[PDB]
């Protein structure tokens, strides 16, 4: 049930007006409101008050891009009152330091990556021209390249001075360092040459393409030996710096996000010079909560709890749930889709009263029961553990209240997937082989099974007609939903649309149980006259046409409810087949190795869970979306999130 | 009572812009009446010493 969410109106003085937003803020239970037209300005805040709105947003950012710098993430805490400028001599020095250490180690960590992959090639081609560092006849043309083909290179030599101008490759076959050196002039066109065949000279940033390469090589020596020193004392204080340091400064940004968030929810007023006012929504669960809240401020300035104006003209109401805690943890799972409007049915409560229900009938194995159990012992104890569950592969981190949620369904799914192994009798695919714990009369060993699933001449119409029958239940239930929800609104093709599906799909049902089940044609006809009658009446009465090709999809989703019993029987026999390949091959073939039959059973057995639960688990959840709730409607306007006053904590 | 909040306030900010032109009126005739009386004894200062 949707929570009746009351108005609430309030009026007063302007320093007053911040105040008690602030004490409205801390207990943030309420949906704001624009209420511009009448009577009252747009509230231009203040230019003050603007100005420390900007310098507090660029508090925020700076703060969570120190700690993104940092490297940690961010998570709010329990903020700290206290002054605006020793916030600024708490965010500013730490900003600092990891703002220069961030520009220290990151150019450092550019310096290395660029010297360490060319320290031998240089201080090769340095113990080379250690004849000639900078002297000021021969440009010394450096080419760190490929392998044996010397001579394509040296073709540029030959046009060249070819009993002089010394250019080779001595040494260093990682890349080979073709040196030349004749002249200025020369070795210029020269290298002109030899880049048109294929050269470059070592021209690099920093100190090395930029110098003479003898000094350049020696400072490349001074990186070389000091900067992994650096690289380890840097990440030892970075290291410090986040211990000593997240905690204070994720604190301001819980308390900068605070104001920021205050501040911008301040110009959501209405105003002129002697007071304000504005408005609000409550959920009714909240009303003491806010009144107490409001009951501080300067002469208990004056409420206005209104009974919310009702269907008409109500689009812009927030929406909430409020579900039975019993109830309670699919709402995440309902709230995939949209939200309702305010005046829609509440949807949370028939996927408990149905959705473990239905998994039951696909999963009848007490061996995927118990796998789920343990599991869920496992994910109980990581919620008592109070860790967020991460994974890097998916980028799934997510908080343990949704985790405790999961736990919940895990176990309210788990009890009628035990019962209904128990039924269709099936202990881990097929483990009645050996001890015949489940009574079938081709091996009686123990209590009796209640549908044996395997075969079809003894199961397959009953559960066939079981499987349309829990679709008979829930579509006509929400046919008749949406009957009541046309009703309730005083809109009349809501009415007609319900009543006209409804008639129409019993008279398509019983015409079909008539002419193509049994004999007895004589009772059903006159339901057959009914229903017809009722869906012709209603589309004169409606003039709501294409109503008359949705009827045969109708008749399509109350049919499509097959697939409960098909993916039962499917995922049923092929694990019983998998445990009786491995079982009887193990068992009756060699008779000791049966612990290598049994466990490849048990691994491939694994696998075919790992690889298709996933999908015979979504089974039932799109049959409930794409039938149950698109029946009654559910799919317009999408309503409007209840998001209050956040105080992010 | 939304409608009647925002039609009290309405008359309330009008009410008090009512008060702030009354204000600004009587402010100015105090300033008339100083000047007025500032301009009488000067004139009877100079009258004083041309007597005198």
């Amino acid at each position: 049930m949707i929570a009746p969410m009351e108005k609430l109106v309030l009026a007063g003085p302007k320093g007053r007006a911040k105040e008690l937003l602030q004490s409205l803020q801390q207990a943030g239970v309420v949906h704001l409101e624009t209420l511009r037209p009448e009577a009252l300005s747009a509230y231009q805040l203040s230019p003050e008050e603007r100005a420390e709105l900007r310098r507090w947003e660029a508090v925020s950012a700076g703060a969570e891009h120190t700690l993104s710098l940092l490297g940690l993430e961010a998570e709010p805490a329990r903020p700290f009152p206290e002054g605006l400028e020793a916030a600024e001599k708490a965010l500013s020095p730490i900003q600092a330091h990891a703002e220069g250490l961030t520009r220290q180690k990151q150019e450092l960590e550019e310096e290395l990556a660029l010297a360490q992959a060319y320290l031998e090639p240089l201080e090769r081609l340095a113990a080379l021209a250690h004849g000639l560092d900078k002297s000021p006849f021969l440009r010394v043309i450096p080419f760190l390249l490929t392998e044996k083909e010397l001579p394509l290179v040296e073709e540029a030599l030959r046009k060249a001075l070819e009993d002089r101008y010394l250019l080779a490759h001595e040494a260093y076959a990682g890349g080979v360092a073709a040196l030349v050196v004749v002249h200025r002039k020369e070795v210029d066109q020269a290298k002109a040459a030899l880049s048109r065949a294929g050269v470059a000279e070592l021209r690099l940033p920093g100190a090395l393409g930029e110098l003479p390469l003898s000094e350049a090589a020696r400072r490349l020596k001074e990186r070389a030996e000091a900067a992994p020193r650096e690289l380890s004392e840097v990440r030892q204080h970075l290291a410090k710096l986040a211990r000593e340091s997240a905690s204070t400064l994720q604190s301001l940004w819980t308390r900068a996000q605070d104001e920021v968030a205050r501040l911008k929810a301040l110009e959501e007023l209405a105003s002129g010079r002697f007071g304000f006012a504005l408005l609000g929504y409550v959920p009714v669960k909240a009303k003491p909560k806010v009144e107490e809240a409001l009951a501080r401020h300067k002469e208990s300035v004056v409420y206005a709890f209104e009974p919310v104006d009702e269907h008409h003209e109500a689009d812009r109401i927030p929406v909430v749930l409020d579900n039975p805690p019993w109830a309670k943890p699919f709402e995440l799972l309902v709230s995939f889709l949209n939200t309702p409007k305010y005046g829609t049915f509440d949807p949370t409560p028939v996927v408990p009263v149905f959705f473990p229900f239905w998994f039951g009938m696909i999963v009848g194995d007490i061996g995927y029961a118990l796998l789920f159990y343990l599991v869920g012992r496992w994910l109980s104890g990581y919620v008592k553990r109070n860790e967020p569950l991460v994974i890097d592969l998916f980028a799934l981190k997510l908080k343990p209240q949704v985790i405790g949620k999961l736990v919940h369904i895990l176990n309210w799914m788990v009890f009628w997937t035990v019962v209904w192994g128990v039924i269709y009798g099936e202990f881990f695919g097929t483990f009645l082989e050996h001890l015949g714990v489940f009574g079938t009369p081709e091996h009686p060993g123990l209590i009796p099974i209640l549908i044996h699933r395997i075969d079809t001449a003894k199961t397959a119409n009953l559960l066939i007609l079981l499987s349309v029958a829990f679709g008979v239940v829930l579509v006509f239930f929400g046919l008749a939903l949406r009957a009541y929800l046309g009703l309730k609104h005083r809109h009349m093709a809501h009415f007609w649309e319900g009543v006209g599906y409804l008639g129409g799909l019993v008279g398509v049902l019983a015409l079909a149980a008539s002419y193509l089940g049994n004999l007895q044609a004589g009772w059903l006809q006159g339901l057959m006259y009914l229903g017809f009658g009722v869906f012709l009446l209603a589309v004169l009465m409606s003039r709501i046409w294409l109503m008359i090709p949705e009827i045969f999809t109708q008749a399509g989703h109350i049919l499509s409810h097959i697939r409960i019993y098909a993916v039962g029987a499917a995922g049923g026999i092929l694990a019983g087949l998998l445990t009786d390949v491995g079982f009887a091959l193990a068992e009756r073939l060699g008779l000791l190795g049966v612990l290598l039959g049994l466990l490849v059973a048990g691994v491939l057995h694994l696998l075919i869970l790992l690889l298709t639960t996933l999908g015979h688990m979504l089974q039932p959840i799109r049959l409930l979306w794409v039938e149950f709730f698109t029946k009654f409607g559910f799919y317009e306007e999408n309503g409007r999130p209840y998001r209050p006053f956040k105080s992010v904590r | 009572g939304g409608l009647g909040l925002i039609k009290s306030l309405a008359e309330k900010e009008k009410q008090l812009l009512e008060r702030l032109e009354a204000a600004k009126k009587e402010a100015e005739e105090r300033v008339k009446r100083a000047e007025a009386e500032a301009k009488a004894l000067l004139e009877e200062a100079e009258a004083k010493a041309k007597a005198l």
